């Protein structure tokens, strides 16, 4: 679970300097660098979103994504929505979003 | 065949999306590489690269290829000094990923929020944001300028700069008089430096305020501008958004009628947020509020009643605040003090701006700060759409994704040092990807002294960023071209000569980049992507297809080596403007004579450029007859174009107010090809034509089938120089044998 290539390691204390207890308390892989890399980082198994309910469109997909565990940082919107859009031959375009509340997004024509 | 470029699959446990190239099967996005994070402050979306070469990411003092080292990218508009590893002015959510083969994609994160970038050797890429949400877009080329395209579709193509914007600029801090403003001109003309646009900075402000004037040295300053006017200049100055907030009640308009229409951005309590800048206290207008866009182009109309100036030179819109967030500090909240500080330099969203959890009328500082520099550039673009009724020329300090559809950029507060005269060559390129294209860096540095030789090699280099303006800090040494030795004047005064010339092409450069989303100076992998040896290269640039300059970018130096694609690439030496003539590459490094008077410029085999003759001034210089610069294939063929239209009026391609003209060399003939003639480029003189790579004299040279009054050969160059008598706008065909 933890045999995970140095480069390919993702960092699973990026908010704050961790000791192993709390490294391996979060669910994660602690491993110092030999000599940058991240020395607590996720497994493979380390809890992301489901996907639920993937649909077809005309424009493409929508789906429902899906969090059971907590992360680290307060305030997970544990149920999103994926919307991806085959806009062009040469532009794909995809949102993932909180369905229940309208967050800010950027002004664009 | 009819069918995307990609394909997309997704992974159900752990979720990912999963975008391949159709084409190859290569895998250009793979989100399941590590966990979605997507929390009210921290949302995180991760990606295996294709290889280890991407750039974008602006904007940051680092090479043109990131480093995928374990490398922490801040986007978080921020005033600094550019220095590498910190987060400079802009901010730009955009990389392309280079592919084995040279194909290559974009992504774009549409999110404003501060944000860390991290790459690592994987190779990995991670979005880190603090708000928002995740709206990605995936641009497949696969020719990396095919990207970039894509990209402008969503963003907005590069707007057109009037023709006077591309001439030379040139500003200081510290002309604290329209006496020594008006010298400045006097200094240039006098020694036959070419000058389109005089400058001030805030010298001109009473008590350093916008939208007034000092009535001592600048007492006659509109006298000043009418007059620069009537010599066939234009004038630029330095606007703040900061407005004075502690003048008495009903002496300063732009602070009394911002109150009364209520343009600020607010506090806790409803309040202007007050900070300090020039004046002392400010408040600081909120360019999303409808209301102080009606309120901005009043005060730009007014202003421009009093003093015509011909553009906005906006700085200090990250925003720059001399104090942290307020007058009254920030309030202890989630905003100000957020779960997932990004690297920012001083390690708040706070340091050297306005307080995150202020009020605007779209949204909160926090998820609107990155859009502060480019919602001042919307919002100056159509102030002076309205008071000029011609094209707008804004430069800007702060940026975002999509500026470069409303205005221009410089580089902010780059060293006069070499090692800052290197960086800008990969900095002005990252720009031009990032369309953008109106860039350049302060010319001869902006701190501290510049040093003669510096001043050369930084004039010659400069000579080919697309804005070219030279500005000075405070209290610097001098550096005007004519403040310098007579061989550094010559050499000052060739560069400016050449770009002078090259004007016609590099505006046709710029309609490119305005009707197809085209680069103007761009690196070499954009045009030869199938070569890898070109990925690295960033202290090289074209200007589009066909033009290469090898600039000299260190001390005491007399060569210089440069990467040549494929292909036979003439110097620029060889065509006649008021060491080999030919590199025949298959792909190399060359090292080349660089003695001080010299910058590199080769013209790609297979094109034509338009030139026209000398002025201090493009008002002089657009009225010259024109010239061809006809580089031939070892198989005789080359192809140009000349867009051509009054300079400044708006609507031109909507009303068909221009000429177009498309060069064709084929079989020992030049001939012309009208894709569109109007009354704006009618009357253009073509009076020489110069081919280069004509491998034995000609026994005639012919013009519409009568021979032409003059022409020379050089049988050491192989450039045939022809005098001829024709117009643009006329079909005609000259021909040798
Ligand atoms: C994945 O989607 C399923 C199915 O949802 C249904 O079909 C879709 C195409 C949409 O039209 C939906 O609006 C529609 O509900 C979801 O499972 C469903 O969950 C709902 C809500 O819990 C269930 O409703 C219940 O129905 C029973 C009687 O049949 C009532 O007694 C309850 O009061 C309640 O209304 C529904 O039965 C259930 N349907 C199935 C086939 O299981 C599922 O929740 C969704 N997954 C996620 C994570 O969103
Ligand atoms: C929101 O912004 C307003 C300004 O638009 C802030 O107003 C400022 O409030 C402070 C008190 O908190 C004032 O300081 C006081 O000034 C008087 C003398 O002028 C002095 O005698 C007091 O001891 C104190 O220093 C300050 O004058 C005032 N500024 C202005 C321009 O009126 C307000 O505090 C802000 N609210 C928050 C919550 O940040
Ligand atoms: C930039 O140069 C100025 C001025 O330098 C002096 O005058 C020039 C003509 C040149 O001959 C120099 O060698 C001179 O020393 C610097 O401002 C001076 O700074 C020194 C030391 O800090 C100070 O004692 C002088 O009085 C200053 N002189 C003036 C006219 O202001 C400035 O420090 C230089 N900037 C940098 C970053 O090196
Ligand atoms: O418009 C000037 C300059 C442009 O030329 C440049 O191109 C552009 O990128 C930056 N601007 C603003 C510079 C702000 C520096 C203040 O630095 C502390 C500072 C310096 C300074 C220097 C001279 C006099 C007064 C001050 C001052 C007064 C109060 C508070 C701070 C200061
Ligand atoms: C997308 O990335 C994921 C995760 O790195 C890859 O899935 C893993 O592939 C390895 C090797 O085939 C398997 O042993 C693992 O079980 C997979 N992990 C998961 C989480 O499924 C996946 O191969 C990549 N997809 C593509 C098309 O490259
Ligand atoms: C414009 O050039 C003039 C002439 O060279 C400059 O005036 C001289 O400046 C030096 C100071 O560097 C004085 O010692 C001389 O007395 C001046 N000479 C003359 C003939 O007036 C002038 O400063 C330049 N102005 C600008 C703004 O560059
Ligand atoms: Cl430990
Ligand atoms: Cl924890
Ligand atoms: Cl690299
Ligand atoms: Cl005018
Ligand atoms: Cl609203
Ligand atoms: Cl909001
Ligand atoms: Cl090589
Ligand atoms: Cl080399
Ligand atoms: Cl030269
Ligand atoms: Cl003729």
């Amino acid at each position: 679970q933890c045999d995970v290539p140095p480069n390919s390691r993702f960092d699973c204390a990026p908010d704050k300097a961790i000791t192993q207890e709390q490294c391996e308390a979060r669910g994660c892989c602690y491993i110092p660098a030999k000599q940058g890399q991240p020395w607590c980082f996720f497994p493979p198994s380390y809890p992301s979103y489901k996907l639920e309910n993937l649909s077809s469109s005309e424009m493409g997909y929508t789906a429902t994504l899906t969090r059971t565990t907590p992360t680290f940082f307060p305030k997970d919107i544990l149920t999103l929505r994926l919307d991806v859009m085959m806009e062009t031959e040469n532009r794909l375009h995809f949102t993932i979003k909180d369905p229940a509340n309208r967050r800010y997004e950027v002004p664009l024509e | 065949a009819p069918s995307p470029l990609y394909s997309v699959e997704f992974s159900e446990e752990p979720f990912g999306v999963i975008v391949h190239r159709q084409l190859d099967g290569r895998v250009l996005l793979n989100t399941t590489v590590a966990p979605l994070f997507f929390a009210d402050q921290f949302l995180q979306l991760s990606t295996s690269l294709p290889s280890q070469y991407i750039t974008g990411l602006a904007e940051h003092l680092s090479p043109l290829m990131l480093s995928t080292s374990w490398t922490r990218i801040t986007l978080w508009n921020r005033d600094l000094a550019p220095t590498p590893g910190a987060n400079l002015y802009g901010s730009h959510p955009f990389y392309l990923a280079l592919e084995d083969g040279g194909s290559a994609h974009g992504v774009f994160l549409l999110n404003s929020n501060a944000m860390d970038v991290v790459l690592q050797p994987s190779p990995a890429l991670s979005w880190r944001s603090t708000g928002g949400i995740l709206d990605v877009y995936i641009f497949l080329g696969p020719e990396p300028k095919s990207v970039v395209q894509q990209y402008l579709d969503v963003v907005g193509y590069p707007f057109m700069p009037p023709y006077w914007g591309l001439g030379f600029h040139l500003c200081r801090w510290g002309y604290s008089s329209t006496a020594i403003t008006r010298q400045v001109v006097e200094n240039m003309t006098r020694a036959h430096f070419p000058l389109d646009v005089q400058w001030n900075d805030l010298d001109y402000m009473d008590s350093r305020r916008d939208f007034t004037f000092n009535k001592d040295g600048f007492r006659d300053f509109p006298a000043m501008v009418q007059e620069l006017h009537q010599g066939g200049r234009r004038y630029m100055m330095i606007v703040d958004p900061a407005i004075s907030s502690s003048g008495p009640a009903g002496s300063y308009r732009p602070y009394d009628e911002g109150l009364r229409r209520g343009v600020f951005i607010t506090n806790e309590t409803g309040q202007p947020l007050i900070g300090k800048v020039w004046p002392g206290s400010t408040a600081f207008p909120d360019f999303t509020n409808p209301t102080a866009l009606a309120w901005w182009e009043d005060m730009v109309a007014e202003f421009h009643d009093q003093v015509p100036f011909d553009g906005m030179w906006i700085d200090m819109n990250e925003p720059s605040n001399f104090i942290r967030g307020s007058e009254d500090g920030c309030p202890n909240n989630e905003l100000e003090n957020p779960p997932y500080v990004p690297g920012v330099v001083g390690g708040t969203l706070q340091a050297a701006t306005i307080c995150a959890s202020s009020h605007q009328f779209l949204s909160t500082h926090y998820n609107l700060h990155n859009l502060y520099g480019l919602t001042e550039a919307i919002a100056s673009h159509r102030a002076l759409v309205k008071a000029r009724g011609t094209r707008p020329f804004v430069i800007s300090r702060s940026t975002f994704a999509g500026h470069g559809r409303y205005a221009g950029h410089w580089t902010g507060d780059v060293w006069s040092s070499w090692e800052q005269l290197a960086s800008s060559v990969p900095e002005i390129l990252q720009f031009n990807l990032l369309g953008v294209p109106l860039v350049g860096a302060d010319v001869c540095g902006f701190l501290g002294n510049t040093s003669e030789e510096l001043c050369v090699r930084w004039t010659q280099l400069g000579a080919f960023y697309p804005f070219m303006r030279n500005h000075n800090s405070l209290l610097s040494l001098p550096q005007e071209p004519y403040s310098f030795s007579e061989p550094a004047q010559q050499a000052m005064r060739k560069a400016l000569t050449l770009r002078y010339a090259l004007l016609p092409h590099l505006y046709t450069l710029f309609h490119q980049a305005h009707v197809a989303g085209e680069t103007v100076a761009r690196p070499l992998f954009l045009e030869f992507p199938k070569d890898s040896s070109t990925w690295t290269v960033d202290h090289q640039l074209l200007w589009g297809e066909a033009l290469l300059i090898t600039p000299v970018l260190q001390a005491g130096k007399a060569e210089v080596t440069g990467y040549f694609p494929l292909g036979t690439w003439y110097d620029l030496q060889t065509v006649p403007i008021e060491r080999e003539p030919a590199i025949h590459s298959e792909g190399q490094w060359v090292t080349l004579p660089a003695p001080l008077d010299t910058i590199n410029v080769h013209l790609r085999a297979g094109y034509i450029i338009p030139l026209q003759g000398p002025g201090l001034t493009t008002t002089e210089s657009r009225q010259q007859p024109m010239a061809l610069a006809v580089a031939l294939t070892k198989g005789g063929e080359a192809r140009g174009e000349l867009f051509w239209d009054d300079g400044e009026s708006l609507e031109v391609l909507e009303r068909g107010a221009y000429t177009q003209v498309i060069f064709l060399a084929r079989n020992n003939t030049i001939v012309n090809e009208l894709v569109r003639v109007t009354s704006e480029g009618a009357g253009l003189q073509l009076q020489k034509v110069t081919v280069l790579g004509v491998a034995t004299a000609p026994q005639q040279v012919l013009s519409n089938g009568v021979p032409v009054s003059n022409f020379t050969y050089s049988p050491d160059t192989k450039v045939l120089d022809i005098c001829v008598s024709l117009l643009m706008g006329e079909q005609f065909l000259v021909s040798w044998c």
